[PDB]
RNA sequence: AUAUACCGCCAUCUUCAGCAAACCCUAAAAAGGUAUUAAAGUAAGCAAAAGAAUCAAACAUAAAAACGUUAGGUCAAGGUGUAGCCA
């Protein structure tokens, strides 16, 4: 005899309400332990719904300050011709470099995007990277 | 005395002319008769092995 | 005597960690996995919003700080469960890591259904299994998703029979039914791979406090 | 369909013996002959006296042991001995079953002018072959 | 007298492939319950199959063939319910 309402409640709840009718004569082992320590949430079952009208999620878009400047890189050069390596953890990119200087050039007090964008080129041209401005 | 002698002995001591060999007497081991593996797949405590 | 079984039971849910499941994961650790990337937000279940730190140009991302406190509840849970010599069975429908869930659980000292589940396993186990078949004291549900991209029956299951749930879940799970779910990727090898040594060190650690603690209490009776 | 001897399935819940579930075509194939006599040889005399000693040794036993036979008797002649063999079962008391073998034995060897013998073993209850 | 009260023993579809019961599941079920790179069905029966018979072996032939259908046949094989006869 027990409780197979999943719907209703919860595994602990129906636990201790099958505990207190007199259904259940022992303790689940997993029951102290659940008291002891519980779940952030309560299990317990909720239907699915849509949503209807106005109603919207709340996620916000991972948009950080670097993304301008990438956006602008990507258009004017593509990415670079050098191939990601996205299992290195430190990997640094053509174009992570282009903004890694792009920012230091703004911190000097560069106020023109048009003047950090050309000073940055002529910058990483002296490092030796091979920046071709494919319009194509 | 083997398993050879067992059956002789057998036939000898209750003739049987029954024509399927399934229906005589037998006095085999349990091994035989039994199905092999139907013991518990479980301990005392109630853990499968 | 009765004393020294009731400080074995008894004890450990005194201290908060009593087993240290915090040392062996961190956020850095799980970052390196890949637990914190989600499907496409079209693929998106209304009920994990809430562990979703956002949408990174399509692909939600998983708070890996919520995954951290959710992780480890559900490991300290895994580990009490095991301390007390309870039943644990790792439950997937993932084929790419079948073989390595079922090693899992050979290893850990625990039971392993990676196969077609069949109806009434849990329901209906007396008949299936014989009539004093001990079911499973805590489900651990690497992928909960059967292969046509639904809830795996044991979820439902596993709530009828009463039977806790610790659950990994992706953006696009349903964490309703799951006791103790793990805000994580699924799909991954690096991130799957994880999971299972987690659950397989924090299992062993908790059978091995278990031996320790029995000896020592035990010693003290003669002693 | 064939109707004889043939006791038909119901729902699982009636207890057949092994002589009973078995067919007439099963006869000297999974189940034997309930009298052996050397009548119905080739070459032999006396086939429908011995059957009809065998209809009534059968009605006899039925009525002398009523509710206490388990299964069907068996009747065996060596020379001009009769041998009943019957399982009986275990209700009536020890005393009563020595009273009816020593009537049924003299009653029937005083009826066929031959020494007849009555072997009886007992069971605690029908035993089942198989539920149909 | 009644096979239109039955037992018993059969015909017919028929060497056709089905009949019946215990469980489990469903945002209720009037019903349904399959997917094998598997999605709720499971585990036992009866028939078929297998086995046995035609005295090597096969094939073939016999035998076997459930639940139902035809108030099918048989009160005259025997037994028997109900009604009827007893100078
Ligand atoms: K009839
Ligand atoms: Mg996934
Ligand atoms: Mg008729
Ligand atoms: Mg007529
Ligand atoms: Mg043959
Ligand atoms: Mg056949
Ligand atoms: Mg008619």
């Amino acid at each position: 005899a027990g409780s197979r309402l999943e719907t209703v409640g919860s595994v602990f709840s129906r636990t201790r309400d099958l505990m207190r009718a007199g259904v259940l004569k022992e303790k689940p082992l997993w029951y102290d332990i659940y008291k002891a320590f519980p779940p952030l949430r309560e299990p317990v079952f909720r239907r699915p719904r849509l949503r209807y009208g106005k109603a919207k999620a709340d996620i916000q878009d991972i948009f950080y300050q670097e993304d301008q400047i990438r956006a602008k890189f990507f258009a004017t050069y593509g990415s670079g011709q050098k191939a990601f390596d996205l299992f290195n953890p430190n990997f640094k990119s053509t174009c992570q470099r282009f903004v890694e200087k792009y920012t230091e050039l703004q911190n000097l007090g560069e106020t023109d995007e048009e003047k950090l964008f050309v000073e940055t080129g002529k910058a990483l041209l002296a490092e030796g990277i091979i920046l071709r401005r494919v319009r194509e | 005395f083997a398993e050879e002698d067992i059956d002789r002995a057998i036939a000898y001591l209750f003739p049987s002319g029954l024509f399927e060999k399934r229906a005589r007497p037998m006095m085999k081991h349990p091994e035989h008769i039994f199905p092999k593996q139907r013991a518990t797949q479980w301990g005392e405590d109630g853990r499968p092995f | 005597g009765d004393d020294f079984q009731s400080r074995i039971l008894d004890t450990p849910l005194q201290h908060s960690d009593f087993f240290n499941v915090k040392e062996l994961f961190s956020v850095k650790s799980l970052f390196e996995a890949r637990v914190h990337l989600g499907h496409k937000a079209g693929c998106r279940h209304r009920f994990m919003e809430p562990y979703i730190f956002g949408n990174r140009l399509g692909q939600d991302i998983i708070d890996l700080d919520q995954t951290a406190l959710n992780l480890q509840l559900a490991l300290n849970f895994t580990a009490h469960v095991a301390y007390r010599k309870g039943i644990i069975l790792f439950v997937s429908r993932n084929r790419q890591f079948s073989h390595l869930i079922e090693t899992t659980a050979q290893a850990c000292g625990e039971y392993a259904h990676t196969r077609y589940f069949k109806g009434g396993l849990l329901t209906n186990a007396q008949l299936l299994f014989g009539p004093s078949v001990r079911l499973p004291d805590l489900i651990i549900f690497l992928h909960t998703l059967n292969n046509v991209f639904e809830p795996h029956v044991a979820v439902r299951d596993a709530a009828k029979m009463n039977i806790p749930t610790v659950g990994i879940v992706d953006t696009n799970c349903n964490p309703c039914l799951i006791t103790y779910p793990i805000p994580g990727n699924d799909d991954s090898p690096q991130a799957i791979q994880l999971f299972c040594k987690l659950f397989r060190t924090t299992i062993n650690r908790a059978k091995e406090k278990r031996r320790q603690m029995e000896a020592l209490h035990r010693l003290q009776s003669p002693k | 369909k064939n109707r004889a001897a043939r006791v038909r399935v119901a729902k699982g819940n009636k207890p057949v013996s092994y002589e009973e579930a078995h067919a007439p075509h099963y006869i000297a194939h999974r189940k034997g002959w309930l009298s052996l006599h050397t009548g119905n040889l080739d070459g032999e005399d006396h086939a429908a006296e011995r059957t009809l000693e065998d209809v009534f040794l059968r009605k006899f036993m039925m009525g002398t042991f009523p509710g206490c036979l388990a299964d069907q008797i068996v009747l065996k002649r060596r020379a001009n001995q009769v041998d009943i063999c019957a399982l009986v079962l275990r209700q009536l008391p020890a005393h009563k079953f020595y009273f009816l073998v020593g009537y049924s034995e003299t009653l029937l060897s005083h009826f066929y002018k031959c020494p007849v013998r009555l072997h009886l073993q007992t069971v605690p209850s029908k035993v089942v072959y198989k539920y149909i």
